[PDB]
């Protein structure tokens, strides 16, 4: 089935911006049916839709299709898009410790 | 579907 893993990403300080190098989709305030990475099309959780090449997230292990369970202690399963966006962009945290799950593959 | 680049 699906395996659970944790990814720790050190943000990239570009001038005055902090970059993680990935994109998200999902959230309770969004239509879960438009999600190709979730087995259950009702799942409105947060998912990684993009991972920039040579970015912090890619180097850290983040993979497209990964579902973000929690970020630095905060839960990410029952939040809105903006909420997840804010919890990943808190300027006071140079690092984000992600708890994610991904189709384990290796499941022939 | 909305999408945020971070
Ligand atoms: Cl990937
Ligand atoms: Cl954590
Ligand atoms: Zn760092």
């Amino acid at each position: 089935t699906a395996v659970v893993q944790r990814v720790e990403i050190h943000k990239l300080r570009q001038g005055e911006n902090l970059i993680l190098g990935f994109s998200i989709g999902g959230g309770i305030d969004q239509d879960p049916s438009q999600n190709p990475f979730s087995e259950d099309k009702t799942d409105k959780g947060i998912y990684v839709t993009r991972v920039s090449e040579g970015g912090p997230a890619e180097i850290a292990g983040l993979q497209i299709g990964d579902k973000i369970m929690q970020v630095n202690g905060w839960d990410m399963t029952m939040v809105t898009h903006d909420q997840a966006r804010k919890r990943l962009t808190k300027r006071s945290e140079e690092v984000v410790r992600l708890l994610v799950t991904r189709q384990s593959l290796q499941k022939a | 579907r909305r999408e945020s680049a971070i």
